[PDB]
RNA sequence: GGUACCUAACCAGAAAGCCACGGCUAACUACGUGCCAGCAGCCGCGGUAAUACGUAGGUGGCAAGCGUUGUCCGGAAUUAUUGGGCGUAAAGGGCUCGCAGGCGGUUUCUUAAGUCUGAUGUGAAAGCCCCCGGCUCAACCGGGGAGGGUCAUUGGAAACU
RNA sequence: AUUAGCUAGUUGGUGAGGUAACGGCUCACCAAGGCGACGAUGCGUAGCCGACCUGAGAGGGUGAUCGGCCACACUGGGAC
């Protein structure tokens, strides 16, 4: 009787200046519907950091929920890997 | 090899070009000719036709036609596979199809394929619209055809293994 | 039309006679006895198409779609289109012999009433399948068009079972193109309407 | 509001009908959820074809049809099988 | 630089056909060694040989001229260029020269031919065309 | 050319004009602008009817209308028939027809319009030039 | 709506046209005409023998329609991924150093983002299409089925990226 | 791209109010972020979709009728 699993990703962090929140870049990449070659985009979101344990260039997962503020529609799961 | 003249050639013409030459006095109008020549059983050829008249050019087309013939494989009244000939700026590709599909080809090219006996060809004149080179676009591709039992003999392999 | 002036353009007795070529094989007109010229493929494939469509008088709005209705048919598309215009009900009336011309067979469908497995059919262009019976009710039981053409006892085609007074018409598996068209060259009309 | 009902189809003179589970708020040709089979008025004989089982699941959820639709179910005993389930 | 390994081995087979050399050298990576056994096992090579050296290895090919003057290999063509990855599915396995020619298909269950990818019904990359 | 060259420039596709520019635009009054109607045929008003010559080897003087449409644009049109009917301030319907010989005019006047009566004594070419069937 | 329909009675009686006719393109002659009147989508036709103008005859085209008109697609491989170019035909930046983006030698382990594949859920119906059946056939309408998703979840495959 | 810079309730946090409901949705406070060469902002343009037409297919054009949904009800704003 488990409820439906939500949207989820992992990615990479640009900046940390937002209060208890960050941006995370998702790098999934696809082909074009006319030619065939597979180029990469930039997909970035706004993610909740309840512990403020974020780094510039941090590998981390995000998890959506009800929208916490303006454009913020994610929370973290696990800080996967850190920067240097 | 050279195809012998011990056949039944049908030899209907394609076009006539009046072709000039400029001398001290004025022009000199002659005629040009080219006639696709063959049976309806797989032997196609042609020659040029040059004269100072209409009908003697029709005669001398048949000479180099009987000097130069070439043979086409007739697997199921089709071409056995797909090929694209590329002789001299006139590209004409050749596609096989099923047996009901008829002869869909260009103007001079349609007077070639019926002079093979092969009645199932899709084609499309990619290159220029010139009558000599479009016929050169056909036979050069038809020269590069292959037979099913022949390439299995080339590979040293079974013929049915080329199908299954 | 005249239905005979158009066949001398084709230069053939399209119903199959000894007439309409004697004394005048040149096609129509004052440019008739002035000797004709040799045409192109477009010159041929018109007349090669028109040697079949002037058999049945089919307007080319109705001639195009039956070619397309042969497109969905299996088998060779040339011989498929031979089947549909010899399964034409106008041709079935003429091949049962009660019409001297196929144009005479048109009134034999239109108001010379006739019964296909039931009430009546006023359709000169009904596609006829094997397994159908054809008769005429007593309202036009024996008129002199039928009475003379019963007496004109022509040969019955071998895909038909026909009696004179019983007047019933049924079929075989198909009308076969070897039996159907001696004059008309096939496989040219297909390459006409592929372009 | 949820009325299992007919749905008008066909040519101008001779109509055709499809028996349709839908909301009444959508129009006469409006959208729906899932249909059951057919109806033919223009045949002087029969050929009113019903799925005969799928609507009973909807009737256990509750969807009141009009009587002109309902008496076709009486002719095939959907409602009486359903009334046995209501007596069950 | 070299930009891809498989391109410069296929045309090197093709550029020997117009001169009719007997033998070749190809610097023999792993997938290079397995293409050569495909052409060997299916009628395009007299014999193929492996050479174990210290530098990177070399594979060598004895070209198959069985008849008078008739090249068995009449041309090659690499498709899946580095920047265009033709992934033909197992439903739409591209057979070439319809009845005659082969195309080598690298599948997840081995680098296969047309036929061994056909009956096993698994597609993927399409690495070359062979006349 | 190469593939990544194609992706971030695209195929810059070929843009072609019409066969006639002054049929492709209509007018509305209280909007005070110049709408894109693409109507086939318009009714117009002639202002100056003089005549002039064609350009080259053909040299036989033409009829040379100048018509003002309901878009607001004054485009010189052409009078096809064997002699004319039109005078100033008439009702002129215009179909799109290219005149190679005359410089600049790309518009026939439909002989057979609301005001243009058909040309005198014409049997062949009945649908064109606006003549009824003479007597049956 | 006594409408469809069916029954019987009546008469060749009610009823065909426009377009083309040098080459493209199937079909041509005779008069008129003399850079004028006029045709023209294309090449281009007429300063006295116009098969190209206009008329007549006669053909041919298609048909209750035919032409012209404006549109959009096609032929146009003439924006070319499938399906072009670049010595002189339209086209190599004057040449470099290079951030971003683009692409990767060889061997091996591993991973599964791409890829391959199953299963499940779904992409309503009408329409295209497969096949039947219904309307005098057709068109139309009906029955059943397929197809359509760079889809999502889930479970597999490991050569290549 | 012959539009390269654009936004201060903008973008963040905290609390408060408010909404059926999450929220700068509103307001106070505090912070300075956010959006951008994968083309923001701007401007001209236009209802979208199953589908229609065309092409051999890849594609291109159109988005009328019938079916889905949004928006609008002389123009504009509020509210029961």
């Amino acid at each position: 009787s488990e409820r439906n699993q939500r949207k989820v990703y992992q990615g990479r962090v640009v900046s940390d200046k937002m209060d208890k929140t960050i941006t995370v870049v998702v790098e999934t990449y696809k082909k074009h519907t006319l030619y065939g070659k597979r180029v990469k985009y930039s997909k970035k979101f706004k993610a909740h950091d309840e512990n403020n344990q974020a780094k510039i260039g941090d590998i981390v997962k995000i998890m959506e929920t009800r929208p916490l503020s303006a454009t913020k529609r994610f929370r973290l799961v696990e800080v996967v890997e850190e920067a240097v | 090899r050279i195809d012998p003249s011990k056949l039944e050639l049908e030899e209907r013409l394609v076009t006539v070009n009046r072709v000039a030459k400029v001398v001290k006095g004025g022009r000199r109008f002659r005629f040009a000719a080219l006639v696709v020549v063959g049976d309806k059983n797989g032997h196609v050829g042609f020659g040029t036709g040059k004269a100072q008249e209409v009908p003697e050019a029709i005669r001398k087309a048949v000479e180099d036609a009987k000097k130069n013939l070439i043979e086409v494989p007739m697997v199921g009244t089709t071409i056995p596979h797909e090929i694209i000939g590329r002789f001299g700026a006139g590209n004409i590709l050749l596609k096989p199809a099923s047996e009901g599909t008829g002869v869909i080809a260009g103007g001079p090219v349609r007077a070639v394929l019926e002079l093979a006996g092969v009645a199932d060809i899709l084609s499309k004149s990619l290159g220029s619209n010139t009558p000599i080179n479009m016929i050169r676009a056909t036979l050069q591709g038809l020269s590069e055809l292959k037979r099913a039992e022949d390439v299995a003999k080339l590979r040293g392999k079974s013929v049915e293994e080329l199908l299954g | 039309g005249p239905s005979w002036k158009l066949s001398r353009r084709l230069g053939i007795s399209l119903s199959g006679t000894g007439k309409e070529l004697e004394k005048r094989p040149y096609a129509p007109g004052p440019h008739g006895p002035g000797q004709r010229k040799k045409l192109s493929e477009y010159g041929l494939q018109l007349q090669e198409k028109q040697k079949l469509r002037h058999m049945y008088g089919v307007n080319e709005r109705q001639f195009r779609t039956l070619f397309d209705k042969a497109g969905k048919l299996a088998g060779k598309h040339g011989e498929n289109f031979m089947i549909l215009l010899d399964s034409r009900l106008d041709n079935v009336v003429y091949k049962l012999g009660l019409a001297r011309t196929r144009r005479q067979a048109r009134q034999l469908v239109n108001h010379g009433h006739i019964l296909v497995d039931g009430s009546r059919v006023d359709i000169p262009s009904y596609l006829v399948k094997p397994g159908q019976t054809i008769g005429v009710r007593e309202k036009s039981r024996n008129l002199s068009i039928i009475k003379e053409s019963v007496e004109v006892n022509n040969f019955v085609p071998e895909y038909l079972t026909f009696d004179a007074e019983k007047l019933e018409g049924t079929f075989t598996r198909l009308p076969e193109r070897s039996e159907l068209a001696p004059e008309i060259n096939e496989a040219l009309i297909v390459e006409f309407y592929s372009r | 509001a949820v009325k299992i009902r007919l749905k008008r189809m066909g040519a101008k003179k001779s109509p055709f009908y499809r028996i349709v589970v839908a909301d009444s708020r959508s129009p006469r040709d409006g959208r729906f959820i899932e249909t059951v089979g057919t109806y033919n008025p223009v045949a002087k004989p029969a050929e009113v074809k019903i799925d005969e089982e799928l609507a009973l699941k909807w009737l256990q959820t509750g969807a009141k049809p009009s009587d002109t639709v309902r008496n076709l179910f009486s002719s095939q005993g959907i409602m009486e099988k359903f009334h046995n389930a209501k007596q069950g | 630089v070299m930009t891809d390994p498989i391109a410069d081995m296929l045309t090197r087979i093709r550029n020997a056909n117009m001169v009719r050399h007997e033998k070749l050298e190809i610097p023999a990576s792993k997938l290079k060694r397995e293409i050569a056994e495909i052409l060997k096992r299916e009628g395009f090579i007299r014999d193929v040989e492996f050479v174990e050296d210290s530098k990177q290895g070399i594979i060598r090919v004895f070209l198959k001229y069985g008849q008078n003057n008739e090249r068995v290999i009449t041309g090659l063509k690499r498709i899946s260029k580095p920047g265009l990855r033709v992934y033909a599915k197992s439903n739409e396995v591209p057979r070439v020269l319809n009845g005659l020619g082969i195309a080598i298909i690298s599948t997840s269950q081995g680098v296969l031919t047309d036929k061994e990818a056909r009956a096993k019904q698994a597609g993927g990359e399409v690495l070359a065309y062979v006349w | 050319p190469t593939i990544n060259q194609l992706i971030r420039k695209g195929r810059v596709s070929k843009v072609e004009n019409s066969k006639s520019p002054a049929l492709n635009k209509g007018y509305n009054s209280f909007k005070k602008e110049h709408t894109n109607v693409s109507s086939p045929q318009k009714r117009g008003v002639c202002t100056r009817v003089g005549t002039m010559t064609p350009k080259k080897p053909n040299s036989a003087l033409r009829k040379y209308a100048r018509v003002r449409l309901t878009n607001g644009i004054e485009v010189t049109a052409y009078i096809p028939g064997i002699g004319h009917n039109l005078q100033e301030h008439s009702v002129v319907l215009i179909r799109g027809g290219r005149v190679k010989d005359l410089p600049g005019v790309r518009y026939h006047i439909v002989r057979g319009a609301l005001d243009t009566a058909g040309v005198e004594n014409r049997a062949q070419g009945r649908s064109k030039y606006g003549t009824k069937k003479p007597k049956a």
